[PDB]
């Protein structure tokens, strides 16, 4: 739900107050894409 | 560089676009006073 | 409590009353009183 993907756009369409919400939406989906493969793995790996 | 200016009921407005709005040599062209901006400052608008 | 307070106070335009808040941009808050774009304070006004 942010205004872009590409964190440098973000970083260069806003500044600070303004700009660290929209980053704080990449960092929360971010660590979840990353929270959601470490727990398949783990899965995974209890399988193989 | 215009022959005269409009009537100010009746203003005229062109739009400016697919190009470079280079403010130094036109603006030195033609002697003026006031160069009131509001929101950016005079100098950053070489680069913004 | 407070474990250490300072009070500014200076003379502005009512036009900058919304430059004084953190982060922003304008000539006062640019070049005279930049307050932190992280700040615990509170910031008053009045006409005088």
């Amino acid at each position: 739900g942010a205004i872009s993907s590409v964190l440098n756009d973000i970083l260069s369409r806003l500044d600070k107050v303004e700009a660290e919400v929209q980053i704080d939406r990449l960092i929360t989906g971010r660590l979840q894409s990353l929270q959601t493969y470490v727990t398949q793995q783990l899965i995974r790996a209890a399988e193989i | 560089n215009a022959t005269r200016f409009a009537s100010v009921y009746a203003w005229n407005r062109k739009r400016i676009s697919n190009c470079v709005a280079d403010y130094s040599v036109l603006y030195n062209f033609a002697p003026f006073f006031a160069f009131k901006c509001y929101g950016v400052s005079p100098t950053k608008l070489n680069d913004l | 409590c407070f474990t250490n307070v300072y009070a500014d106070s200076f003379v502005i335009r009512g036009n900058e009353v919304s430059q004084i808040a953190p982060g922003q941009t304008g000539n006062i808050a640019d070049y005279n009183y930049k307050l932190p774009d992280d700040f615990t304070g509170c910031v008053i006004a009045w006409n005088s």
